RNA sequence: UUGCCUCCUAAAAUGUAACGGAGGCGCCCAAAGGUUCCCUCAACCUGGACGGCAAUCAGGUGUUGAGUGUAAGUGCACAA
RNA sequence: ACACAUGCUACAAUGGCCGGUACAAAGGGCUGCGAUGCCGUGAGGUGGAGCGAAUCCUUUCAAAGCCGGUCUCAGUUCGGAUCGGGGUCUGCAACUCGACCCCGUGAAGUCGGAGUCGCUAGUAAUCGCAGAUCAGCAACGCUGCGGUGAAUACGUUCCCG
């Protein structure tokens, strides 16, 4: 790990809307991150006719 | 900002600030911050996470935007284009479909001036 | 569009036509002039040969046609180009 | 006296699924997950080598490293090149940081995409690799949107001791990995 | 055309003519020199956001077909 | 694939959008004009008061105007073409080919080369209204009606008749 050339890797802690919390390393230098969509959040994680068209209409 | 995968511009009032939003327009944004109660005559400096997520959990709720939105109307054109009907030739030609002048006008469709 | 409170349009002349054929179960190639009438689901499997004002064309009704007038699938002008 | 998450849920679970599942004879032949490299293409650095600066900072801030510029090591007429002129950055990610990556990607960034209908399943390579693109640095969060001069894309590529595609599907799978089915 | 360099002619040492057959040179490099240490190509196959036969990334096959400032030969993967 | 010609809407801040408020003239009406009320977001639907009309309906009729708020010079809260969905009405029938409403979409366009046109006062410029044809409308047309309202004319050398 050449010394000086790296941008610094802080401890950091993650926050989310729905409540998750993450201890992980980041670069961001405040080391807290709240953020609003994650793993636990989004819709493709959890799962979430013409004929059909024309009976709707007349029937 | 940052809304249903949208950048929302640096300082504008809400009402225009949700336009950018590609299934939104002035008259949905006067409803749902009207729905949702956030006043329309904020800026976007001004805003907080919780009412970005009350607006996202809304608009998301009742609303079909972005993405989906494209990908069902460009979904339109090829069902309409694929059946082969009159339309559909139209959207192949490259040329009005509404029924329109195309004798001289129509430029907009078929685009720039191509002299002969 | 026909307001729905009329609701769809078909002619009274193939509708016979069309109900006479799906009836006895034959599908044949029914020939017909009018453009004008909007197609049911009762027409879903059907064939029909449409005028365009110089002949009759074949048409294959399936189920994404619905709710579409006949004349929509045979066109009238002829245009090749220049 | 320390640990990554996903090198924790490694160990302990992940493992054992893959031994009941594909029954090793020996424990070794477990896969486990050696290297991820990132990678950005320019191209345009051709025409102005301003634009590497820019990539360099990218790929620095999202990752934690100082990434590593490559040369040409061909000329080239039609794309406007000679060898030596510096054209793409390269980071490669090794041990913890590599599993912090990796985590901050599966549980952040990835679910940030502008209409994520998921990650396509085919594109192992034969061997059991993985290589997937990425279209805008603006997905990740140690990135801020107000800096950026242009959306670049970048590639992430996850390398395995997985032998074939089966068993690096099951890896990444059981990985938290948000696969399409088909 | 006339000096110098390489091949062939040239008859398995060396040498060998013709207005015989092919090419080059009248420089370049302050590193493209000295040394210590490390490495292995070209091509082909599969996979990757722009990106295509071919740019950079990953993996696989590959004993030498690449590459050697500059012609050609004799060499060089043990690496020149 | 094109070229011409007359028009309309524009390219914005003397402006756009929301709210409040003031002033016309002329016209049109029988199987026509159709009100209060009710249902819609809105085209409109239900309904029929009252009128062959200085009376009733077209609202007591306008819009630009005035007061106020917001937008802060940007391809934008400018621009509305195009295209998707969803409707209403006319009509035996809106596919080729009607108008209108609603949601979304949001292109060219930054005052326009050579040239060229109109206008001498209630004129130009700009703002709405009505009518004829008509079941409905391609009406931005045409014929009228009024609102607000300028600049300049030294002068006949030159172009046109
Ligand atoms: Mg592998
Ligand atoms: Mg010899
Ligand atoms: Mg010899
Ligand atoms: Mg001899
Ligand atoms: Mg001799
Ligand atoms: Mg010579
Ligand atoms: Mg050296
Ligand atoms: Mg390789
Ligand atoms: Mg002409
Ligand atoms: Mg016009
Ligand atoms: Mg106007
Ligand atoms: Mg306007
Ligand atoms: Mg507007
Ligand atoms: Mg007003
Ligand atoms: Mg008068
Ligand atoms: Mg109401
Ligand atoms: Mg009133
Ligand atoms: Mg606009
Ligand atoms: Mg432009
Ligand atoms: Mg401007
Ligand atoms: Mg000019
Ligand atoms: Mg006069
Ligand atoms: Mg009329
Ligand atoms: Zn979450």
């Amino acid at each position: 790990m050449k010394t000086g050339i790296h941008p610094e890797y802080v401890d950091t802690t993650v926050q989310c809307g729905c409540g998750h919390s993450f201890t992980t390393r980041s670069t961001k230098q405040s080391g807290t991150i709240v953020v609003e969509v994650c793993s636990q959040c989004h819709p493709f994680y959890t799962g979430k006719g013409r004929v059909a068209r024309f009976e709707k209409r007349y029937g | 900002a940052r809304l249903v995968g949208v950048d929302l511009p640096r300082d504008k009032r809400m009402e225009i600030a949700l336009t950018y939003i590609y299934g939104i327009g002035r008259t949905r944004s006067n409803e749902i911050l009207a729905a949702t109660g956030i006043d329309k005559n904020m800026r976007t400096k001004d805003l907080t996470d919780d009412q970005v997520t009350v607006l996202r959990d809304y608009i998301e709720g009742n609303l079909k935007v972005e993405g989906d939105l494209r990908r069902e109307v460009q979904a339109d054109i090829r069902r309409k284009i694929e059946i082969g009907c009159y339309q559909g030739l139209r959207h192949r030609r490259g040329l009005p479909v509404r029924g329109q002048r195309t004798k001289t006008n129509a430029r907009t469709r078929k685009g720039p001036k191509r002299t002969i | 569009p026909r307001s729905l409170k009329k609701g769809p349009f078909v002619d009274d002349h193939l509708l016979k036509k069309v109900d006479v054929q799906n009836e006895k179960n034959t599908k044949q190639v029914i020939k017909t002039w009018s453009r004008r009438s909007t197609i049911i689901p009762d027409f879903i499997g059907h064939t029909f040969a449409v005028h365009d004002g110089r002949k009759h064309v074949p048409v294959f009704v399936t189920e994404a046609m619905v709710g579409h007038k006949l004349g929509e699938f045979a066109p009238t002008r002829t245009f090749k180009g220049h | 006296k320390a640990l990554p998450r996903l090198k924790q849920r490694y160990r302990e679970e992940i493992r054992e699924a893959l031994q009941q599942e594909f029954n090793y004879a020996n424990v070794m032949q477990i896969p486990g997950v050696v290297k991820v490299v990132v990678n950005m293409g320019v191209g345009d650095a051709a025409r102005d080598a301003k634009l590497i600066n820019g990539a360099i900072n990218d790929l620095a801030l999202i990752t934690g490293q100082k990434p590593e510029v490559r040369r040409a090591r061909k000329s080239i007429a039609q794309f406007k090149l000679r060898e030596g002129m510096p054209i793409g950055a390269r980071v490669t990610l090794r041990g913890d940081r590599m599993w912090e990556f990796l985590d901050r990607l599966i549980s952040i960034a990835l679910p940030r995409i502008r209409d994520f209908r998921g990650l396509s399943p085919k594109q192992f390579d034969g061997t059991g690799n993985y290589t997937f693109g990425l279209n805008e640095q603006s997905m990740f969060h140690e990135i801020d949107v107000d800096s950026i001069d242009r959306p670049r894309g970048m590639d992430i590529t996850v390398v395995t001791t997985a032998t074939n595609d089966a068993e690096g599907r099951a890896l990444l799978r059981a990985l938290g990995f948000p696969f399409k089915e088909n």
